[PDB]
């Protein structure tokens, strides 16, 4: 197990369903001897002989670039087009579609409160849970 | 009548304005602005340049005679580009009145220093240099004054932060005081006082 | 036993003394040795107790911290204390000296004259009354009584 | 791009009043290890003395250089006076501190800082 | 009121109470740890409720000018109390 | 107080005591708060 | 209300199996050493990750490139996207290409397998805003959810 | 680890170390710069005192608030002992007599004591046990003193098997009982140097490095169980060291050689002393056995200490010995002393 940081605790890129990157910023320091995301594979990579050419944030963020040049583009839509030739390379799937209804995961509220690590480690999703079931 | 409003007088401010355009008269080369304050307080800005010939007209002049300096000072105002603003405030025992005369510099323009007209203004240049780092020409005597024997940086510059960089303790291995990088067990806690609500309708800056 | 015994007497004669002569450096920074004036002033003359004040560390016994101590006075404090010729006492007198008091996150302040010196007596106070300090100095008097060098020697 | 001088024109006649200055500092580390009955050598001291210069070889801005000048003089001159005492002195000397590690490993392990 | 911890350490009013193997019990070696005994929980129970006439009762804490602010709390909620938010003390509703 | 007595309270100490600096009775400083991390306790079994 | 799960349940602390095989809390450059061990051994299709819910860019990226180092390609994620056609060749595939303001300027949306007021609850929010002062017509392809 | 021994900070004084130290032997010497060292990186250190209060004064501006904890102990009571490492994952031993007393002998302070205290660590759950020695320490040596500290070692390590053994040369400082002590043969016009001193050698070592490898060992993963030899990186004759250092005091050094048996004799004079005494037999035998070579065993570097020599700490020992007319004379003013290879 190697403690990681959680999103409070670490300036993160995180890209919304629009695409949109955003950063998130330190508000705390990560507990105990937790350490930010990036730099455990960092450090692993120079245990195991295979050190990453990048040593602070700056650095990893222009390799972020290097990749994916709009997840350094804070708080920008960037406008993608040639969904036409998504749709051209889709009508060749022979694959069919069942007879199953669609039916979402959450149905009611009490779904809501309780899907992620954090939600279920809380006590007042908890006591949300509790409230509408009972 | 208000018992609880200062009481505002009239003359004075009449007065203050009559000498304000006679000092803007006489000195068209250095001053760039003068102004009189609801408290009845004259301001003469003057170019960095005008110092020594504005403080020593005032100081001589006979409808001046402002012969003691008061005091001495800078402001530092990070978002101007000349950060540091020089305040004079000279006192006429003659004519039982007041007045400032500002200035400005940078980090790498200094200011000529007064020395040769008020000798009140040694120590006080002595502190504007060790507090906000603005040198002075001439200055006879330019060292630090208020602050430990190399001490490195100017304390009173805004970005200077206020428990500073390093402290003191004595080291009973080396046997002396020694400086270490500070950690305080309690850190200031910064509060957010500013209301969100405007106090002065009358100093509403246009949102251009 | 009988010599166990004589060396516990001989024990408090030699602390009486110490309890009994007090000599504090002269020596105050800043508003506490206003108050330090005032005790040994006619109210509570301090030297009815065998308390005088001498100017040089070599002939004083207490060395009295009253007032802030700054980064630039710290090296001078600390090398009168060490002029100071054992026994010797620090009383800490103030906040200021206690621990920084209203300077506490000065840049320029040494938040307690206990970073510089072994202190013996922390007196709280901005300032300390002329009877805090008062209560303080014969709180040091106390605090030589229990000294216990002479009987510490015999079970060596 | 244009400004007034404090007191050199341009980076030559700056560094100029550099060495003088490091000529000064370097006659003085005798003196002060003999006055201030320091416990290090002269070679030390001049050692350091080069170290404190060469901290900001990078500077090239004319106008800076002066007030640098400006600045070591005052040191000097706090030094030959014996305005500093034997603490001030051998602050340059970072004795008592421990160097944070300059390897990204060895910060990993001490804590969160970069 | 002052429960002992297993460790042999006492509760504050607060529940606080270094663990058993938390080193930081050792600056009570030799010492004691500062307890306040009397439970303010514990005495604001004690009290009892003040019956009134009327649906709305001010407290002031007593004293006037050396009690609390004086605030005003409604009666008609006739299955709980009305308590001060400042002090504590309950009321209830006559009738 | 012997014509002014205080007023009585519950709370009110009823032994006085006086300066314990330096006895085994003297105030140690502590945080009165309780633990705000609360850590994750792994399994006590095999996988 | 859920930033209190932060404080519950948190890893502090590297931890690995003892012999016994339990979890026993352990130091960085121990546990570093064991990952690297086993690193340095398998290559390829034998090394892959997974990245959870909550897993910033910078994590991924560097996670990317390590695994990358050592031949392997098996970085998935949890969640499920069709790969059959473009798959994730073309932005527009996998995202919100109207975005989230865009909902105001449409006039029918249609709604196919979501229920939006759980998976993306300030996006029913802008969906709601348009149906009250644009008059926007929506549809719902799927369980009739509220 | 439970959560407030994790380390957080600086390593400032008001960091956490995750160090909660007891130094048994902390008012001594070595203790001094144990204790600062420990103390100012921010770590709890336990400080067990069987002497006055007034002898504890200049430690307590060691620590940052709360981080020292001084407790009365006597070294004949288990219960005391028990009391002080009963919190610690650590444990240092530093006690140690240079001269015997009426109620505690070398075996006292060099073996029951120090398995009183391991005996205890054991039972109360410490992590470390580090224990000093010596370097020359051996059951078939001259010095008496010397053959109980081979002893408690063993007994150390019966009863805490992990235990960790320094092993330092002569430790010099400003209140070494080593370079001050020579610099006060002065006191008595001539220098007795047994052999004229050309058959011992020494291997000096600096109190500080002592003291920050012994503090680098309570955070070493690479240290339970093994024994170090701490010394100096350069061996010197006793006669060359001891002309040194009446060079470094610029004092008149008039050598002459004194049979170990009158030597001996003189030390059993000095040992009659109620007080400290000035020497002993066993200090006399002790400045004359000769550092023992190097020969596989982990020494300061292992612990990622750099042995500092005995030429840039001499003059901070040494100055106060001298006249008014010598007080200012520089390092450089004074040669060197001849090293050996063996
Ligand atoms: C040189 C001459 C020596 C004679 C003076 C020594 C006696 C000191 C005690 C004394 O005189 O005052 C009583 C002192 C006074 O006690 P005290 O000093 O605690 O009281 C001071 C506080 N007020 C003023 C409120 C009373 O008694 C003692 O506590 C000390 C007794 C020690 C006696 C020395 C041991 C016997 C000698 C062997
Ligand atoms: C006028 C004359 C006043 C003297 C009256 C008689 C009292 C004599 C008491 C000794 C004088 C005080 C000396 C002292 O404080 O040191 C204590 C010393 C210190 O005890 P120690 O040996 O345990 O201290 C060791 C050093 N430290 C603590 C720093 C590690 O104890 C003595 O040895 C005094 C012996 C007293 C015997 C009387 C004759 C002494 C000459
Ligand atoms: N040159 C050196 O200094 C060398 C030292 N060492 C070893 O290092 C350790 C310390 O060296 P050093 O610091 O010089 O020793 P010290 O002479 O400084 O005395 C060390 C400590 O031992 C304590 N002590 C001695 N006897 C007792 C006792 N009977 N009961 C309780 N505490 C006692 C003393 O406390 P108090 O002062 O209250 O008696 C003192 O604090 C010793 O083991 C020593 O042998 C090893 C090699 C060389
Ligand atoms: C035939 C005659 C031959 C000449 C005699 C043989 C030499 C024997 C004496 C050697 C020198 C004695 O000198 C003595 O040195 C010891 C050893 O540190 C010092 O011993 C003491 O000094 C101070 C006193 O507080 C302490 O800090 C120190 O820790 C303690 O050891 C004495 O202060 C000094 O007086
Ligand atoms: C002569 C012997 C005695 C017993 C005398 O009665 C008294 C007790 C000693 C005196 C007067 C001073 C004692 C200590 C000291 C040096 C104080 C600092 C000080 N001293 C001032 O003035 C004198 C000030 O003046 C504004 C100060 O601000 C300050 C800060
Ligand atoms: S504690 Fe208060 S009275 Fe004392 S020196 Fe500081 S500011 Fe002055
Ligand atoms: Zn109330």
């Amino acid at each position: 197990i190697l403690p990681g940081a959680a999103y409070t605790e670490k300036s993160a890129t995180y890209v919304n369903t629009e695409g949109r990157a955003q950063q998130t910023k330190v508000a705390v320091t990560p507990p105990g001897l937790a350490r930010e995301d990036w730099k455990i594979i960092r450090a692993l990579s120079e245990i195991a002989g295979i050190t990453l050419p990048y040593d602070t944030l700056d650095q990893v963020r222009n390799r972020l670039e290097e990749v994916s040049p709009n997840l350094v583009r804070y708080d920008d839509i960037e406008e993608t087009n040639y969904f036409q030739q998504a749709s051209e390379l889709a009508k060749l799937v022979n694959q069919e579609v069942l007879a199953d209804p669609l039916v979402p995961p959450q149905l009611t509220i009490k779904d809501f409160y309780m899907t992620d690590s954090i939600s279920r480690a809380s006590q007042t999703m908890a006591k949300c849970v509790k409230a509408v079931t009972e | 009548k208000r018992p609880t409003v200062r009481p505002r007088s009239d003359v004075t401010h009449k007065q203050l304005s009559a000498f304000g355009e006679y000092v803007a008269e006489i000195l068209p080369k250095y001053v760039q602005q003068v102004q009189v304050s609801c408290l009845d307080e004259l301001e003469i800005c003057i170019h960095p340049d005008g110092v020594i010939p504005t403080l020593t007209f005032l100081r001589d002049h006979t409808n001046a005679q402002f012969k003691s300096l008061a005091d001495l000072t800078a402001v530092d105002v990070p978002t101007r580009q000349n950060r540091f603003e020089i305040v004079y405030n000279l006192l006429s025992l003659r004519f039982n009145s007041r007045i400032r005369v500002k200035t400005y510099a940078d980090e790498l323009t200094p200011i000529d220093s007064i020395v040769s007209v008020h000798i009140a203004a040694n120590w006080y240049e002595r502190e504007v240099w060790d507090m906000f780092g603005v040198f002075f020409f001439n200055h006879p005597d330019l060292r630090r004054i208020l602050t430990d024997y190399g001490f490195e940086g100017h304390p009173f510059r805004k970005d200077f932060p206020l428990t500073g960089y390093v402290e003191l303790r004595y080291d009973d291995e080396v046997k002396r005081v020694v400086a270490e990088p500070v950690e305080l067990a309690q850190e200031f806690r910064k509060f957010d006082l500013n209301s969100p609500w405007e106090a002065f309708p009358a100093y509403r800056q246009p949102p251009e | 036993s009988r010599a166990e015994y004589v060396v516990t007497k001989l024990d408090d004669l030699i602390n009486w003394a110490r309890r009994s002569s007090l000599w504090p450096m002269t020596f105050g920074l800043a508003c506490c040795a206003v108050e330090m004036m005032h005790m040994a002033a006619p109210r509570y003359d301090m030297d009815r107790f065998g308390v005088v004040f001498r100017a040089s560390p070599r002939q004083a016994d207490v060395m009295i911290v009253a007032g802030t101590l700054t980064n630039k006075m710290a090296p001078a404090l600390r090398k009168v204390y060490d002029q100071m010729p054992e026994p010797r006492y620090v009383v800490s007198m103030g906040s200021c000296a206690n621990g920084g008091g209203y300077y506490h996150y000065s840049y320029s302040v040494v938040r307690g004259c206990d970073r510089i010196v072994p202190v013996d007596i922390y007196v709280p106070g901005c300032p300390p009354t002329a009877e805090a300090l008062l209560y303080g100095i014969l709180q040091l008097q106390r605090k030589i009584k229990r000294e216990q060098k002479l009987k510490i020697w015999y079970r060596r | 791009t244009s400004v007034k001088p404090i007191f050199s024109r341009d980076l030559n006649e700056a560094k100029r009043r550099v060495r003088e200055l490091y000529r000064a500092w370097y006659r003085e580390v005798p003196n002060t290890v003999h006055l201030m009955q320091l416990d290090i050598t002269v070679k030390q001291g001049r050692d350091k003395v080069r170290e404190m210069f060469m901290k900001n070889a990078h500077v090239t801005d004319p106008r800076v250089v002066d007030l640098l000048v400006i600045k070591g003089k005052m040191e000097l001159q706090e030094t030959i006076k014996v305005w500093k005492q034997r603490t001030h002195v051998m602050r340059f000397f970072h004795e008592t501190e421990t160097p944070r590690p300059k390897d990204f490993l060895s910060k990993f392990y001490m804590g969160h800082d970069p | 009121g002052v429960q002992v911890s297993p460790s042999g350490e006492k509760i504050t009013h607060t529940g606080q109470v270094y663990d058993e193997k938390d080193y930081r019990r050792v600056r009570f070696v030799d010492r004691q740890k500062e307890v306040n005994e009397n439970f303010a929980i514990d005495l604001i129970a004690q009290q009892p409720v003040n019956e009134v006439e009327h649906r709305i009762i001010a407290c002031d804490g007593g004293g006037g000018a050396l009690g609390h602010p004086k605030v005003y709390i409604n009666l008609d909620k006739e299955t709980k109390t009305g308590t001060c938010g400042y002090c504590g003390l309950q009321f209830k509703q006559h009738h | 107080p012997t014509t002014n007595p205080p007023t009585a309270r519950k709370f009110i100490w009823t032994n006085h005591k006086f300066n314990v600096s330096a006895t085994p009775e003297q105030y140690v400083p502590y945080s009165t708060t309780r633990k705000k991390i609360h850590e994750w306790v792994p399994p006590s079994t095999p996988y | 209300f859920a930033y209190d799960g932060l404080k519950r349940q948190r890893l502090t602390e590297p931890m690995v199996r003892n012999e016994k095989g339990l979890l026993t809390y352990t130091s960085w450059e121990d546990a570093l050493s064991r990952v690297a061990g086993m690193l340095q051994n398998f290559e390829g299709n034998a090394v892959a990750a997974i990245a959870g819910g909550l897993v910033d860019a910078e994590a991924l990226v560097a996670l990317k490139d390590l695994l990358n180092k050592v031949d392997s390609d098996n970085l998935c994620t949890e969640e499920i996207f069709p790969t059959e056609g473009a798959g994730t060749d073309l932005r527009s595939n996998y995202l919100l290409n109207t975005t989230i303001a865009g909902v105001e300027e449409a006039d029918v949306v249609l709604l196919v397998g979501t229920n939006p007021r759980f998976e993306a609850p300030l996006f029913n929010a802008r969906i709601r805003k348009s149906w009250l002062h644009n008059d926007l017509k929506v549809a719902l392809i799927g369980s009739p959810v509220d | 680890l439970h959560h407030a021994v994790i380390p957080h900070g600086k390593g400032g004084r008001s960091s956490v170390s995750g160090v909660v130290a007891t130094v048994f032997g902390a008012t001594g010497f070595l203790g001094r710069y144990v204790v600062n060292h420990l103390g100012r990186m921010g770590s709890q250190v336990i400080i067990p005192y069987r002497c006055d209060v007034y002898d504890i004064m200049h430690l307590r501006l060691m620590g940052d608030l709360g981080q020292l904890t001084f407790l009365e102990w006597d070294a004949r009571d288990k219960d005391s002992i028990r009391k002080a490492v009963q919190h610690s994952n650590v444990v240092i031993n530093l006690i140690g007599r240079e001269w015997e007393t009426r109620n505690f002998d070398f075996e006292d302070v060099f073996v029951n004591i120090p398995r009183a205290i391991a005996q205890a660590s054991k039972e109360a759950g410490v992590e470390r046990f580090i224990h000093v020695s010596h370097l020359n320490a051996s059951m078939k040596s001259s010095s008496k003193s010397l053959r109980s500290k081979a002893v408690g070692e063993k007994e150390v390590r019966s009863v805490f098997p992990e235990a960790i053994i320094i092993r330092p040369s002569d430790i010099f400082g400003r209140e070494d009982r080593f370079l001050n002590h020579f610099a006060n043969y002065r006191w008595f016009l001539a220098v007795p140097l047994v052999s004229l001193g050309f058959k011992t050698v020494k291997q000096p070592v600096y109190v500080a490095d002592v003291s920050k490898g012994i503090v680098n060992a309570t955070k070493d993963p690479d240290a339970v169980g093994k024994t170090f030899a701490f010394t100096g990186p350069n061996r010197y004759l006793l006669f060359h060291l001891v002309k040194y250092i009446f060079g470094m005091t610029h004092r008149t050094f008039i050598p002459y050689p004194l049979p170990l048996f009158v030597y001996s004799w003189i030390g059993k004079l000095f040992g009659l002393s109620p007080f400290e005494p000035w020497t002993t037999k066993d200090k006399v035998e002790r400045i004359h056995i000769s550092d023992v070579m190097p020969t596989d065993l982990p020494g300061l570097e292992d612990l990622g200490v750099q042995p500092t020599p005995l030429e840039l700490k001499s003059i901070e020992v040494l100055r106060r010995h001298r006249t008014y007319r010598w007080l200012s004379s520089e390092i450089e003013e004074t040669k060197p002393a001849k090293t050996v290879n063996y």
